[PDB]
């Protein structure tokens, strides 16, 4: 059968400004089947009021999906994403880097 | 508006 | 400008685990505007943009009523799958649909579309014309000349160019203020040393829409592929879309570069250079 592994990015929905609010991104894209799991980290702990997006996919019939939460960025926290799906052999973390 | 038609394979 | 309506429809068995999940969303070019999940509360088609809550309550009602009956209908397309690829009970199985229309700038129609996906991979597709099909194997043949033998394409071509472009023109006018847009990129660039001997350039294009953008680095007006990255074009989560490239350039000729930034806001192309 045909399945695709997932592609990553954990970004911020504006240009990170320390104590300016702001919005943390997890966006995963490219993948096949669609179950997947998506977690968003704040220094290593798992956020807990995440949303997400409706399933959605692209002309290649890969699925697509958008988690998102609200933050406030600072020097010192550390923010990720971790996710897990069936192509994968371990969760991947990706870590957030506000120039990316 | 969603498609009205169902049809089956 | 030219428009687009699509939904994207998703059912998954799960065998043990209760009856498929089905999932439709609706999209006019990269907005989405309802949805629908049988695994969620409500059991009716949802509003998911501020210009289609206006519909009546009888739009709600045959919508719901519709896209219901479609997740019954693609979980018996889900049974019949199985038999023609000789497939056990015992597993996990996808059945994507795609359909909708394309309207020109006089609201006039472009072009239809139609097909299926199983477990990832073109099942059946309504061809450009709208008056014949294309089946990816053995299996999807069979229902090929199911739908030739009922005239299932002239019945997608009515609602193709009818009911469907109908909604997308009336979906252009009710969301006017919001649909037509063109939000240009915001863009600005950074650097960065990662060596004594380079440093990266990176182009940002921020808060655009539609999501279609082109950003290509160029080094002494040519363009230039080697050693660079580009992500790949990513919703921001307040409707506009984000990308960025990213070049790394021997230290001291970061004035060889340009970043060109092509988006349809925009009334010239951009050719941005590092500042300083
Ligand atoms: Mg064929
Ligand atoms: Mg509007």
């Amino acid at each position: 059968m045909i399945q695709r592994t997932p592609k990553i990015q954990v970004y911020s929905r504006h240009p990170a400004e320390n104590g300016k609010s702001n919005f943390l991104n997890c966006y995963v894209s490219g993948f096949h089947p669609s179950d997947i799991e998506v977690d968003l980290l704040k220094n290593g702990e798992r956020i807990e009021k995440v949303e997400h997006s409706d399933l959605s996919f692209s002309k290649d019939w890969s699925f697509y999906l958008l988690y998102y939460t609200e933050f406030t960025p600072t020097e010192k926290d550390e923010y990720a994403c971790r996710v897990n799906h069936v192509t994968l052999s371990q969760p991947k973390i990706v870590k957030w880097d506000r120039d990316m | 508006y969603f498609s009205p038609i169902r049809v089956t394979f | 400008g030219s428009h687009s309506m699509r939904y994207f429809s998703t059912s998954v068995s799960r065998p043990g685990r209760g009856e498929p999940r089905f999932i439709a969303v609706g999209y006019v070019d990269d907005t989405q505007f309802v949805r629908f999940d049988s695994d969620a509360a409500s059991q009716r088609m949802e509003p998911r943009a501020p210009w289609i809550e206006q519909e009546g309550p009888e739009y709600w009602d045959e919508e719901t009523g519709k896209v219901k009956a479609h997740s019954q209908t693609d979980r018996e397309n889900l049974r019949i799958a199985l038999r023609y690829y000789n497939q056990s009970e015992a597993g996990s199985h996808t059945l994507q649909m795609m359909f909708g229309c394309d309207v020109g700038s006089d609201g006039r129609f472009l072009r239809g579309y139609h097909q299926y996906a199983y477990d990832g991979k073109d099942y059946i597709a309504l061809k450009e014309d709208l008056r014949s099909w294309t089946a990816a194997d053995m299996a999807a043949q069979i229902t090929k000349r199911k739908w030739e033998a009922a005239h299932v394409a002239e019945q997608q071509r009515a609602y193709l160019e009818g009911t469907c472009v109908d909604g997308l023109r009336r979906y252009l006018e009710n969301g006017k203020e919001t649909l037509q847009r063109t939000d240009p990129p915001k863009t600005h660039m950074t650097h960065h040393p990662i060596s004594d001997h380079e440093a990266t350039l990176r182009c940002w294009a921020l808060g655009f829409y539609p999501a279609e953008i082109t950003l290509t680095w160029q080094r002494d007006g040519e363009d230039q592929t080697q050693d660079t990255e580009l992500v790949e074009t990513r919703p921001a989560g307040d409707g506009t879309f984000q990308k960025w490239a990213a070049v790394v350039v021997p230290s001291g000729e970061e004035q060889r570069y340009t970043c060109h930034v092509q988006h349809e806001g925009l009334p010239k192309p951009l050719t941005l250079r590092w500042e300083p």
